[PDB]
């Protein structure tokens, strides 16, 4: 069922998780359409604005071997004291925003592995693969 | 059973509008002196402009509703106006003038034309000033109210100098559309203005145009192939107007003999005046030379078109203008920074039926100036020193159409200068490319 | 063999799907290469369009999970509404801009399920076979 | 070991490729983070070329089936007039300064068949192993 | 002063007394002039 912009934001992780591409189109959203004049140059910061926001995160799931976004797994194990929490606890009982609120205090820390570990050893690995 | 199947680069395209950029060679960034034109600020051209005939392709082209000439006009303009801003405004010249005839060789064949008049400038010196004269055509002066005279301007607007650097010899632009745009263009010798051509290519960008103002006759434009083209929004409407386009150049060669010199004033603080100093010479009416019997010629093909859209038993009858605004009235053109207007009468005075030498015109001479019917400011020319003698080539007629069931009569007309621009770029036209489609095609996709 | 730009336009849909490429270049080209002045921010705002002009389409087929683009398949089945025409009516006698003539009459609708159907089910459906 | 931006640089090729991805984040960087002025339109303009500067290059490798970048393999065989040398002469004794030394002057050469070949034949041979 | 650059012209007008203040008929000055410049 169609909810709109950010129309899943009221409920639990789980729940949002449905409706992920309903928000992504917005997130770039792409369309808006004597000189110089106030808002001549506001929309232009704007919009650049808007595709630099974009990208700085977009190219880290580039990274972050994934591509085909929304969600991906990865080979990094999730360390316990970043909220040590069941999935009941957290997917079937909790908003995202709940979910910032805590974990958002390791947010460079696990950047780091994911960053890392899986980008670095998925490969060479390969390499050795096409030995033969 | 047939599926989507996706496809990316397809060579298909819609009409549609965007903003265009200009391109110049690399020879015209050479010219310098200090920027002539609007232009140096322009990319330069390829050294090996592209092109392809495109076999099989055909589609409608609409000259009465090409954008691009909207573009381009106001383009110019704004150049033109960025050329001016940073040169010396004239306000201060706005007072009563002393004036008194010019007695020329006696007794009177070049009806003076010009007057001498004198009057306290004020100069550097902010505490005395100083008695100082000028020569100025009657065309730029009245008298209000020796007797007293005025500026003409100064009754509408300021009046900006411009620059003696700066120069204003038309230099060819080369158009350019950005990526996901064609510039498409026929190839197709026959045109009636609009609808199908059989032949069409495409290019990179535009051929160079040289960006001319020019009333009722067009200058040192294209030439057309086969024979003389009419071109019209209308033919049978006479509120529209006629584009007659010439096969072969018509020479015109006109002059204005007068070694004057140029008595600069320091009307400061800082910024100088150049006023008109002494004039010497061949005292003679500037006027320019045309072939007749090439005249004459050229004419006869023309009616030729002009029966083929009126009639095998119709008579023709050409004439002057309406008269009113000088503007319109007579031939406006530049020539070396100079701004001439010659009474086409010797030209637009003929007729055909049913089925040397050469020509003199008169013209005159003015400085003070309105560009593109803008009325709310004028601009001062600044006299140029010597001699200025130059030779063009008439390419087309700006034509109107005027008890109708046989004797039809056409005069010269212009104004719109959006009209000189759309008779080069009806060639032209833009169109966006789409590169995404989709098409059935036998083809289940696996995992 | 080399045709040019737009090289095919005048050619059949199977045909012209030979050289996409060619086209594809040029879509987004790239080089091109007293203050303001005329030019001055029309170059820019031209130039700046042409990125929005691509990217605002090419984030749709990053969504139609195909990105490997000029060509892809999908699991959404032809409605015959959708001008009913056989292959060789279509892909033997028929070019780019002939087609547009018809199915543009059903852009937004065919999009919608582009846009949905199988980016929702495809996945959820792996994520189920991720359970072994 | 994380040796910092171009903290490779002055090692062999094989060396060098440990550690692409330290180098690859900051090609594009991102953050950066009276009117006109002087730098109104400089950081403006610069930022820009960058964006550009970028997109150009990875659209290349986004044509050259890859898009997994860093590195992968082609079906595109090595030409010997192009630099004859040996793998420990190559790969075991020579910076990527001074491979290009030599090889820049095929660059284009290359390209072509890069650009190319595979890219052709891979496919269509696709559409017919799909035939069943 | 008028637009002939050399004689001037007597002309009249009214302004409120919120506008105009005495200086030192009488003789009034507009009240911005001691503070800054004013735009129509």
């Amino acid at each position: 069922v169609f909810l709109g912009f950010l129309g899943a934001a009221g409920s639990t992780m789980g729940a949002a998780s449905m409706t992920l591409t309903v928000q992504a189109r917005n997130l770039l959203s792409g369309i808006v359409q004597l000189k110089l004049t106030v808002w001549g140059i506001k929309q232009l910061q704007a919009r650049v604005l808007a595709v630099e926001r974009y990208l700085r995160d977009q190219q880290l799931l580039g990274i972050w071997g994934c591509s085909g976004k929304l969600i991906c797994c990865t080979n990094v194990p999730w360390n316990s004291s970043w909220s040590n929490r069941n999935l009941s606890e957290i997917w079937d009982n909790m908003t995202w925003l709940q979910w910032d609120k805590e974990i958002s205090n390791y947010t460079q820390i696990i950047y780091g592995l994911l960053e890392e570990s899986q980008n670095q050893q998925e490969k060479n690995e390969q390499d050795l693969l096409a030995l033969d | 059973n047939l599926w989507v199947t996706v496809y990316y680069g397809v060579p298909v395209w819609k009409d549609a509008e965007t903003t265009l950029f200009c391109a110049s060679d690399a020879k015209a960034y050479e010219t310098e002196k200090h920027n002539v034109w609007a232009t140096h600020a322009c990319v330069p051209t390829d050294p090996n402009p592209q092109e392809i005939h495109l076999e099989n392709v055909t589609e409608e082209f609409n000259m009465w509703k090409n954008n691009m000439v909207e573009q381009m006009h106001t383009d110019i303009i704004s150049l033109w106006d960025q050329s001016l801003k940073p040169c010396v405004k004239l306000t201060p010249l706005c007072v009563t003038l002393q004036c008194t005839n010019v007695t020329n060789n006696i007794t009177d064949d070049m009806r003076g034309e010009l007057k001498n008049c004198s009057f306290n400038m004020t100069t550097e010196l902010r505490d005395k000033k100083q008695k100082v004269y000028s020569l100025f055509y009657r065309l730029d002066v009245v008298q209000i109210n020796n007797k007293e005279y005025r500026l003409i301007n100064c009754n509408t607007s300021a009046c900006t100098q411009a620059c003696p650097k700066v120069s204003f010899e038309p230099i060819p632009i080369h158009y350019c559309a950005p990526a996901g745009f064609a510039i498409l263009k026929c190839k197709d010798k026959k045109f009636n203005g609009t609808g199908p051509c059989p032949s069409v290519s495409t290019v990179q960008c535009t051929h160079g145009i040289k960006p001319v103002v020019s009333t009722q006759l067009l200058l040192n434009g294209s030439l057309a192939e086969e024979e003389v083209m009419i071109r019209s929004e209308n033919i049978t409407n006479n509120a529209k107007n006629i584009l007659v386009q010439f096969n072969t150049p018509v020479q015109i060669n006109c002059t204005r003999p007068n070694n004057n010199t140029r008595k600069s004033i320091r009307i400061g603080p800082g910024q100088a005046f150049y006023a008109t100093g002494d004039i010497i010479g061949d005292i003679r009416q500037a006027h320019c030379n045309v072939s007749k019997a090439t005249w004459n010629e050229t004419l006869g093909k023309v009616v030729k078109q002009l029966r083929k859209h009126f009639g095998n038993n119709t008579i023709i009858r050409f004439a002057n203008s309406s008269g009113g605004d000088l503007e319109v009235t007579t031939h406006s053109f530049n020539c070396g920074g100079e701004f001439f207007y010659c009474n086409t009468s010797g030209l637009f005075n003929s007729t055909w039926i049913s089925n040397n030498d050469s020509i003199t015109l008169p013209c005159r001479i003015k400085q003070i100036i309105n560009m593109w019917q803008r009325i709310g400011q004028c601009m001062y020319a600044p006299p140029i020193q010597g001699v200025i003698r130059c030779v063009s080539n008439i390419t087309g007629l700006i034509l109107t159409r005027d008890t109708n069931s046989t004797t039809e009569t056409f005069r010269p007309g212009g104004g719109d200068m959006r009209d000189n621009w759309r008779s080069e770029l009806y060639k032209y036209k833009v169109v966006k490319i789409e590169p995404l489609g989709v098409a059935p095609t036998r083809c289940k996709r696996r995992v």
